[PDB]
């Protein structure tokens, strides 16, 4: 009987501009104090902006003052955030919320959220490096060895061992999204301690968007 | 953000009880009312608690708020698996003139045994050092619950710059995985005796170390 829906988020370049919306339904936003809060992926919530009273008046965090402008259209019952001179660090999901007061302040209604991505990353191909198995090569336990897949865009990438043959041990870890805007992942395979100087392990990596196939040898240190 | 301090994770079995601490200063929690927000995976935060201990409509008495001096607590009794969320405290800071938040707490309702992480740490490849680059790779597998803290050491010294850590994710066997990347110069790599990857899971640390040969 009351909800908020944001839109307008997506991909923009550093130094770029972008305008988010937040339509209210089931209540008149106009007579309410409204706010923007944001979440950098896998991190907390940062308060960004708030719009109150009948003038109205806008309040901002110092991390955005002079770059961001909050407004509302009483006719479309919608709240806006205008974002200028955007930075990589402005990358985050953006929520609009209803702010109320009793003894203290609280946000009693949140919207669905929307992703904003600020990066330069072009469709780049990866650098593949071998992850040689520890020379410690202990009789008890067994040998972990892998392949590093460094600095690519966008997802995804494909990783196999001996052109499909070897799937006994394979763990291919979800990728990290770097502050650079590039992706990296690694694939490790746990294989027998013995038959290491005999067995020839090739990891086979393909990135479609860049058009990049690479095969990398993985032998221990000398 | 993270003006307010929370634990990164807590866990107990279904039916059992837990509390989440929220630690601030004289200029926020000290003089201002704390609110508690629940965020289920892929959803919007929901107001549970406001003015320290006022529950919103539908929220049951087993969700309890309290505040003393410069700290606040969220008590959850009768844990159901539907409680599995990230939980945030929030208030006003009269030092920075900001609405402020804690860093959040991942709640896990235990459905399997506590499983500590397997850590494999790889040094820079011979190849990557030719390119005038250096990456150490910390592979983190088979932990439940799915919350770890990762701290890198240069010798014994804390390393801050050049760290990228993934969020934990679900392996096919229902346990969690994560990875961590430290970027160095080859001069940094070759000019320290050892670098270490330190993974804290439920208050106990798993450490892996490597050295330039």
């Amino acid at each position: 009987e009351v909800q908020l829906l944001e839109s307008g988020g997506g991909l923009v370049q550093p130094g770029g501009s972008l305008r988010l919306s937040c339509a209210a339904s089931g209540f008149t936003f106009r007579y309410e104090v409204a706010a923007w809060v944001r979440q950098a992926p896998g991190k907390g919530l940062e308060w960004v902006s708030a719009i109150s009273g009948p003038i109205p008046k806008g309040y901002y965090a110092d991390s955005v003052k002079g770059r961001f402008t909050i407004s509302r259209d009483n006719s479309k019952n919608t709240l806006y955030l205008q974002m200028n001179s955007l930075r990589a660090e402005d990358t985050a999901v953006y929520y609009c919320a209803r702010l109320r007061a009793d003894l203290g302040l609280y946000m009693d209604l949140w919207g669905r959220g929307t992703l904003v991505t600020v990066s330069s990353a072009s469709t780049k191909g990866p650098s593949v490096f071998p992850l040689a198995p520890s020379s410690k090569s202990t009789s008890g336990g067994t040998a972990a060895l892998g392949c590093l897949v460094k600095d690519y865009f966008p997802e995804p990438v494909t990783v196999s061992w001996n052109s499909g043959a070897l799937t006994s041990g394979v763990h291919t870890f979800p990728a990290v999204l770097q502050s650079s805007g590039l992706y990296s992942l690694s694939s490790v395979v746990t294989v027998p301690s013995s038959s290491l100087g005999t067995q020839t392990y090739i990891c086979n990596v393909n990135h479609k968007p860049s058009n990049t196939k690479v095969d990398k040898r993985v032998e221990p240190k000398s | 953000q993270s003006v307010l301090t929370q634990p990164p994770s807590v866990s107990a079995a279904p039916g059992q009880k837990v509390t989440i601490s929220c630690s601030g200063s004289s200029s926020n929690i000290g003089n201002h009312y704390v609110s508690w927000y629940q965020q289920l995976p892929g959803t919007a935060p929901k107001l549970l608690i406001y003015d320290n201990s006022e529950r919103t409509a539908g929220v049951p008495d087993r969700f309890s708020g309290s505040k003393s001096g410069t700290s606040a607590t969220l008590g959850i009794t009768g844990l159901q698996t539907g409680d599995e969320a990230d939980y945030y405290c929030g208030t006003w800071d009269e030092l920075t003139s900001n609405l402020v938040f804690g860093g959040g707490t991942k709640l896990t309702v235990l459905g399997q045994p506590k499983a500590a992480p397997s850590v494999t740490l790889f040094p820079p490849s011979s190849e990557e050092l030719q390119a005038n680059k250096a990456t150490l790779v910390c592979l983190i597998s088979d932990f439940y619950p799915g919350a770890v803290t990762v701290a890198w050491k240069a010798d014994s010294s804390p390393v801050k710059a050049g760290v990228e850590t993934t969020t934990p994710s679900k392996q096919s066997n229902n346990k969690y995985a994560a990875s961590s990347y430290l970027s160095l110069t080859p001069e940094q790599w070759k000019s320290h005796r050892s670098y270490s990857c330190q993974v804290t899971h439920e208050g106990s640390t798993v450490e892996k170390t490597v050295a330039p040969t």
